[PDB]
């Protein structure tokens, strides 16, 4: 049985600990409780392949900043997330995709651009924006909304989708 | 200060603990939804056996008060080592 790691990355507040336990648990957190560190995997069957996620809930926090080389260097996947209705969680990105690459040290790491919150009627990030980003970073993009549950595992999918043709 | 606990297999969570056992085992119970602090213990796994914390890590193992055993793939997650 194959073991994927993912490792989720973002902005504080952008909506990874939600997309995460939404997956799992399969169920909206309706609370913003700031993650310092946890990790979830789960039994799952994608494209008739079994396998088992183990999945990293990253701290958005820069109050946990250390914390990021450790964890970035044993990790297949990540998955890169801003929100819809935060502008700076998008500038952001940026800086997370290069720290990915620079303690990896390779300029291709499996890598899936998500847009949270997109069920929210605010918004200051256009969809061309993202696209144009991920498009230059060569990854896909996906939006999602961990209370509608949109997208949520189109995205976590598609991170073990490009792991392995990697 | 900043506590990581191990159980429900492979799962971790981590928390920022001011001293008080009883408080932080409840947080860490919510961060794993399991419900009172009564029902559980914290274990150690050290070398050769699973020793039971009484007062007070990158590694804690929570585990029943009944049967405190932690599974193969809590003690698995030990393999952390620094
Ligand atoms: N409308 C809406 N709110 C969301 C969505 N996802 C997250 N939220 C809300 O935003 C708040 C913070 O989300 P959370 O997942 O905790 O963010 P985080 O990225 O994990 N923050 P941290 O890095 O500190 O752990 C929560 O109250 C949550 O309910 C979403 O898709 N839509
Ligand atoms: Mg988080």
């Amino acid at each position: 049985m194959t073991e994927y790691k993912l490792v989720v990355v973002g902005a504080g507040g952008v909506g990874k600990s939600a997309l995460t336990i939404q997956l799992i648990q399969n169920h909206f957190v309706d609370e913003y409780d700031p993650t310092i560190e946890d990790s979830y995997r789960k039994q799952v069957v994608i494209d008739g392949e079994t396998c088992l996620l183990d999945i990293l809930d990253t701290a958005g926090q820069e109050e946990y900043s250390a914390m990021r080389d450790q964890y970035m260097r044993t990790g297949e996947g990540f998955l890169c997330v801003f929100a819809i209705n935060n502008t700076k969680s998008f500038e952001d990105i940026h800086q997370y995709r290069e720290q990915i690459k620079r303690v990896k040290d390779s300029d291709d790491v499996p890598m899936v651009l998500v847009g949270n919150k997109c069920d929210l009627a605010a918004r200051t990030v256009e969809s061309r924006q993202a696209q144009d980003l991920a498009r230059s970073y060569g990854i896909p993009y996906i939006e999602t909304s961990a209370k509608t549950r949109q997208g949520v595992e189109d995205a976590f999918y598609t991170l073990v989708r490009e792991i392995r043709q990697h | 200060c900043i506590l990581r606990f191990i159980a429900c297999n492979g799962q971790t969570r981590a928390v920022q603990s001011r001293g008080d056992y009883q408080k932080t085992l409840a947080i860490a119970l919510k961060k794993f939804s399991l419900e009172d602090a009564s029902k559980f213990i914290v274990c150690v796994s050290q070398s050769s056996r699973i020793k039971l914390i009484t007062e007070e890590r990158d590694r804690l193992i929570i585990v029943p008060k009944e049967k405190p055993c932690p599974s193969f793939e809590d003690l698995r997650r030990s393999w952390e080592i620094e």
